[PDB]
RNA sequence: GCGAGAGCUAACUUCCGUAGCCGAGAGGGAAACAACCCAGACCAUCAGCUAAGGUCCCUAAAUGAUCGCUCAGUGGUUAA
RNA sequence: GAUGUCGGCUCGUCGCAUCCUGGGGCUGAAGAAGGUCCCAAGGGUUGGGCUGUUCGCCCAUUAAAGCGGCACGCGAGCUG
RNA sequence: ACCGCUGAAAGCAUCUAAGCGGGAAGCCAGCCCCAAGAUGAGUUCUCCCACUGUUUAUCAGGUAAGACUCCCGGAAGACC
């Protein structure tokens, strides 16, 4: 249901009584509502907040007409939010609670191709009990002239990362509103200065 | 010498699945697609009436709709694909029941795959009569 | 292809193949069979005929 | 059909087996089995009634047709000619 | 319970029941309660 | 097969259909029953005659009969069955009509009435499924002879106070 | 297949007797399929009657008629 | 005119005649701990010493340290 | 699997043939991720707009909205 918008921005010691705490501190700038999708316009309930700021003499048309059905003011970025609503815009104000658990998700850092030993782990082979096929190298693909073939899925090597991620469950230490600043123990996804999105437990304890 | 073919025709009936048993209901919506009576009759390509079906929700089984009746359908490499469901289980889709049921009875082949077009079920009943602006003679099982 | 119209005629008044055929049989009288078809395809007027001839030589 | 018409028509110049009297003009009588000479519907003995009167227009050799037959691994080929005759006649009967 | 593919009567009180598909065997003694599924 | 149908008074039946419709003082009620399974009021009492005989219809007949007659004695008196609380703690009370078990349990069981029946309590040791349709109290009172079943070395739990049940003995 | 031995009255097992087909045999049927079943292809034909097998739809033809049987999906993998 | 052979390692995946977790009937089931049969394969099923071993014996643990199938799975993947 | 309520055929008995309820790490939904080439290609919001070319060059040609090309980089990347 609820949530907002954020920029990650690095992580940092912080002692909440007298145990020392890592956070994830995440700017959730104040979001701007650009369209609200309702069972009876867009056939399911929705809306729509955007984050950056961007110059308008980047704008395509056909946006400007979209952010203008609002008189919002261009952002460059929009995303939607299930079952959410309000007045106005959305700030973690009121949103968010210190002590609320949370679910960030944003986009994994990105690995290129990795082998099979970093991207499924496995366990490649020896290093000396003879060789060519030293660590990595995955072993066998399938078996034989039956399902003389191999399976759908079977883990090798490929683009690893670069994904989306949702890691659930995380206490949120702090926030300083009016400073959209925000901060949550653990680490959330991707690089700082990559998006993120904050949401409700989606289901939590 | 044998007769050619026309075109200008496609006679928009409609059938009506309820409490009917879904097969014979089958046999004839499958039919009048293939080509029931036909114009020319020929094969080379339809000219089978194109068939719309109401309600299909309220078709009729016998003694399974809950043994028996399991339509099978086994997704990707078979690492466990195996997906089976409960025909009563169609109560998330009746209107696959009967579309894939039907489409069995029609011919395999390129011209067949063309066939399941004119097949346009809806479980409903007058809300699908609104998906419905040309002709419509409804022409009933038996 | 003839067997398969020669039907879907013989069905559009209330016979069928099976029967149709073996009531023109009933009455040696008729004995197309070959262009019986296309007189089903192209000529209802006719194939009408035919089809009740039989009727009155079966039942 | 199986040698000699029937049917009803207009008068065209249809082929069919060979018919024996050769020359032309031969004026040749097939019995009839249908037709609608006035949109007359007219079905089996109820026809004999009328008939066709059709002419020998010509007599001819087909298209030649090579009859092949073959069976793998024993060897066995067949190349054979071949090419049916008929006659050619102008339909006008009642 | 006891599934056995020969079932059959122990003791005056067994009371052979054919219920879904199942031939059972009910009697006021437990040990007795036999099955063939 | 089965016929004599002491349909009293107050009571009012409604062949109406598949629908047999009934009512009386303790409320009006409703029954089901096959169509060609024959039946209406002969006169003053009632019965279900039927179609063929053997078996197919004999069983729906020693069917019929006994389950309208169950809409009788329930209009007409209304069924109420009653419980034992069994063994050291055990106990009942009661919130607004819900009955509240309280059998040993690390914490205690709450059970509530369904739509058309009362619990009712005596002796916080005895229980008492009172209501209108036979099926239902006897299809509840069985849920509260559920949340404990009598043990086969000293019978503890619920039961059906002349309830027999005789102790397998320990050591 | 039928009659025997051999073999665990096992084997698309082995060895003989005897009939048929494949081998040197196309065609229809038995989903597919040497040999099973119906049948032995001189060539042509938008002609016809049948065999075995079949006549809900995928393919040709009665979702035929009458009196029954089983509710098992038996039908559409065996026994004490 | 070549279908690479034992074991290991790597990679798995499937059956159930279930090793452990889950649900049950009976027990000669007091409770605790078991036995046994029924249902149930979601997931899990340790590390070492000896031997090429597969197995098995043993150490030390474990909820458990399941049994089989996939050309006795996997050498155009390695070992040898 | 197993346990039950109402209950005949067997005026009793019966988890059953009418009916109804409880009930597993399993099935379906739920959680995270992909997803209309879901060719049955879906929905919503916004932008550009109705040009030019004589039966001799029958259609492409100026263009809008928009984008690509190219340059400089990147927490994106084998190349794209
Ligand atoms: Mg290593
Ligand atoms: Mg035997
Ligand atoms: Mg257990
Ligand atoms: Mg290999
Ligand atoms: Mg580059």
């Amino acid at each position: 249901m609820k949530g907002i918008l954020g920029t990650k921005i690095g992580m940092t010691q912080i002692w909440k009584n007298d145990r020392a705490i890592p956070v994830t501190v995440v700017l959730a700038g104040p979001c701007p509502i650009v369209q609200r999708k309702t069972a009876q316009t867009d056939g399911y309930e929705a809306v729509q907040i955007g984050y950056a700021p961007k110059a308008e003499r980047k704008v395509n048309k056909p946006m400007q007409g979209h952010f203008a059905k609002a008189g919002v003011a261009p952002t460059r970025i929009l995303r939607e939010f299930r079952g959410f609503a309000p007045d106005g815009d959305s700030v973690n104000v009121d949103i968010f609670a210190e002590g609320e658990k949370i679910d960030a998700t944003g986009t994994s850092k990105g690995k290129g191709t990795q082998g099979v030993m970093k991207r499924w782990n496995f366990a490649g082979g020896p290093a000396s009990h003879g060789s060519k096929k030293w660590h990595r190298r995955p072993g066998s693909i399938g078996q034989r002239k039956t399902p003389g073939r191999v399976y759908k899925g079977k883990r090798m090597a490929g683009h690893m990362g670069m994904e989306r991620v949702t890691v659930q469950n995380l206490e949120v230490v702090e926030i300083r509103a009016g400073e959209n600043l925000i901060l949550v123990k653990g680490a959330i996804p991707g690089a700082n200065g990559g998006l993120v999105v904050l949401r409700s437990a989606a289901k939590a304890s | 010498k044998t007769y050619i073919p026309k075109n200008d025709e496609q006679n928009w009936v409609v059938v009506d699945a309820s409490g009917v048993p879904l097969g014979r209901l089958a046999t004839l919506i499958a039919s009048r697609i293939r080509g029931k009576h036909r114009p020319d009759f020929t094969p080379n390509m339809i000219q089978g009436d194109f068939v719309v079906v109401i309600n299909a929700a309220q078709v009729a089984l016998t003694g399974k709709k809950l043994d028996d009746k399991v339509y099978t359908r086994y997704t990707g490499y078979q690492g466990g694909l195996k997906t089976e469901t409960a025909r009563e289980a169609l109560s998330k889709h009746p209107e696959r029941v009967i579309e894939h049921a039907v489409f069995g009875m029609l011919p395999k082949g390129r011209q067949g795959r063309a066939m399941h077009t004119r097949l346009k079920v809806y479980a409903g009943e007058t809300h699908p009569h609104s998906a419905q602006k040309p002709q419509v003679l409804k022409t009933q099982p038996l | 292809l003839w067997i398969q119209r020669i039907n879907a005629g013989a069905r559009l008044h209330g016979m069928n193949y099976s029967t149709f055929i073996n009531g023109l049989k009933r009455a040696n009288i008729d004995l197309n069979r070959k262009v019986l078809a296309d007189i089903a395809a192209r000529e209802p007027e006719a194939f009408k005929a035919l089809v009740d001839a039989s009727r009155n030589a079966r039942q | 059909i199986q040698t000699g018409g029937k049917q009803y028509r207009v008068s065209e110049g249809d082929v069919i087996r060979v018919e024996s009297l050769q020359g032309e003009a031969g004026d040749k009588v097939e019995l009839k089995a249908l037709f609608v000479g006035g949109e007359q519907t007219v079905f089996g003995e109820d026809a004999g009634k009328y008939t066709v009167q059709a002419e020998v227009v010509e007599h001819g050799r087909g298209k030649k047709i090579y009859i092949r037959k073959y069976k793998s691994g024993v060897q066995y080929r067949r190349r054979t000619g071949h090419r049916q005759n008929f006659t050619a006649i102008k339909i006008l009967g009642i | 319970m006891k599934v056995r593919s020969s079932v059959k009567k122990m003791c005056d009180n067994c009371k052979v029941v054919r219920r879904h598909g199942r031939v059972l065997v009910i009697c006021s003694n437990v040990k007795h309660k036999q099955r063939q599924g | 097969g089965k016929q004599p149908i002491a349909v009293p008074s107050g009571v009012t039946v409604n062949a109406q259909d598949g629908v047999f419709k009934v009512k009386g003082p303790k409320g009006e009620l409703t029954v089901p029953y096959n169509t060609e399974l024959t039946v209406r009021q002969d006169g003053d009492q009632l019965l279900v005659e039927r179609p063929s005989d053997a078996q197919k219809h004999r069983a729906l007949h020693g069917l019929t009969r006994t389950l309208v007659a169950n809409a009788v004695k329930g209009v007409s008196d209304g069924y109420t069955i009653n419980l034992e609380l069994r063994g050291v703690g055990f106990r009942a009370k009661l919130t607004g009509k819900a009955l509240e078990m309280n059998i040993g349990y690390s914490h205690p069981v709450i059970i509530e009435p369904p739509a058309g029946v009362t619990f009712a309590v005596p002796e916080p040791t005895r229980i008492d499924v009172s209501g209108i349709d036979k099926q239902l109290v006897g299809q509840v009172a069985a849920n509260v002879r559920k949340v404990r079943k009598p043990d086969a070395y000293h019978g503890k739990g619920v039961r059906f106070v002349g309830e027999q049940i005789a102790l397998k003995a320990g050591k």
